[PDB]
């Protein structure tokens, strides 16, 4: 029983990061085999960050001008090449604490564990969800960059997430593995802002699921409604549109609960207007949507 | 915005 | 900037989660040099659980009883002995992925990291309070005793719970790494209940603080006494937002008047000690 | 009151 904002585990990822200085510039960055990925503005000197060229400010440097440090090791680079918005430092040395691993791209709604880092060293862990406006709401300072967001299968790495800069609201903006940033952001220090930021719909309603697991039913009625009318009512709160994929994905949860999604819709707008009435739902005051289903069924399930 | 590597 | 539950980098504990059986009874332990650590009640059987005499039930048993799988290797078991509610289990190889580490036995307010592992794979990492009713609000389902929470300080791994049961209502109960239990709980299945929960006092004052960076009513609201060693505690926290540890327990009253978001929170947190907040913030 | 070792 419970449920809880739930990182996977670390360890895997941990045997990975490595620090990568170039100049008096350093952050994080990934060793996965041969190959350490790096955001590409440690080549930056705080007097190059207005305005950059990347393509040439990486001309402009040599395999040596690049240290890794691995712990104690240093890592001997051996070819750079640039890819979108990452560095790929190619080493002598086959990182031999490397996972399994793939690199997706993943959607706006769907979460990730953070290993937050510094210096290469790993500082701590917590989930994340993508935002509609391509942004997260991290807990990042000076130094963590590099910093990557995953998800494990099994024993499978997933990276969909690297650390790049925090835009000027306090929340964050990354790119996948291959260097391209979510959302319509750019690594430079001109004036970026978010688009304003919608609801995870999906994620709320799997969310009441979990407390109905756990016992809390109070913000549920007999009220039913039709998808088109509780849209016509979630435009009108920030919610995103909920499609009749996002219906199919609550099925299971519908399922082992018996309460049909339609219903769960009725649940969530009557609390839009009313508000929870200084109540709780799994011990917070407000609606979380930073939990998706598979989120939900991996804590409540086995 | 603010680029997080350390540039000291 | 940004402030987020944030749980220890579980690797150096990973490490250490080894599969215990009994008969075919089986839970989560914790192997350090060459001693396995898990909940003792792995030595009962669905029909043993509301009276369970664990001193019998274990001199009934040999070395050979007890089955640890850590990972393919089945670490053959060598010696074995009962301290309070734990198990020691000597085994013949030492943890070559030992880190440096003791034991500490938290007070009510800290916070660990939960490793919840199932037949000794570790499965999720989360942020625990001790509670003051020696409660913790986990995520645990069966197959979860055996589970630690820990902190780590310098590379020292401190082990400060392991997990055992769920109650009730909705909450866990364990013991430190010597086998005694937090709160007045027992290892078998007779109605237990909870202590009613106070709120962590100094917890919520640190968190109010995390807000801007980004006395004693508190019998009447159910918040535990703060004391000297709490403001003495605060006080780099104080001194970094100029507003002093009595200026910020000011603000405390208009708030449990009529105190939307928080830090995205509409309650007070209590979840978060002030070195948490120190860490993440400044640190 | 749930002891959560996995019985079979």
């Amino acid at each position: 029983s419970g449920f809880r904002k739930m990182a996977f585990p670390s360890g895997k990822v941990e045997g990975c990061m490595v620090q990568v200085t170039c100049g008096t510039t350093t952050l994080n960055g990934l060793w996965l085999d041969d190959v350490v990925y790096c955001p590409r503005h440690v080549i930056c000197t705080s007097e190059d960050m207005l305005n950059p060229n990347y393509e040439d400010l990486l001309i402009r440097k040599s395999n040596h001008n690049f240290l890794v440090q691995a712990g104690n090791v240093q890592l001997r680079v051996i070819g750079h090449s640039m890819q979108n918005c990452v560095l790929k430092l190619k080493v002598d040395t086959a990182n031999p604490k490397t996972p399994k691993y793939k690199f997706v791209r993943i959607q706006p709604g769907q979460t990730f564990s953070v290993l937050a880092c510094y210096n290469g060293s790993p500082s701590g862990v917590y989930q994340c969800a993508m935002r509609p406006n391509f942004t997260i709401k991290g807990s990042f300072l000076n130094g963590s960059a590099g910093s990557v967001g995953f998800n494990i299968d099994y024993d499978c790495v997933s990276f969909c997430y690297m650390h790049h800069m925090e835009l000027p609201t306090g929340v964050h903006a990354g790119t996948d593995l291959e260097g391209n940033f979510y959302g319509p952001f750019v690594d430079r220090q001109t004036a970026q802002a978010a688009g304003t930021d919608t609801t995870i719909t999906v994620n709320v309603l799997a969310w009441l699921y979990a407390a109905v697991i756990n016992g809390d039913r109070w913000f549920l009625n007999r009220f039913t409604t039709t998808l088109n009318d509780f849209n016509l009512v979630a435009m009108k709160y920030n919610y995103e549109p909920l499609t009749q994929d996002h219906v199919d994905i609550l099925g299971p949860l519908s399922a082992q609960t018996g309460i049909a999604v339609l219903d769960m819709c009725a649940s969530l707008k009557e609390l839009l207007q009313n508000g929870m009435n200084g109540r709780t739902i799994l011990g917070s005051a407000l609606l979380e949507d930073e939990f998706t289903p598979f989120d939900v069924v991996r804590q409540c399930s086995g | 915005v603010k680029l997080q590597a350390v540039f000291r």
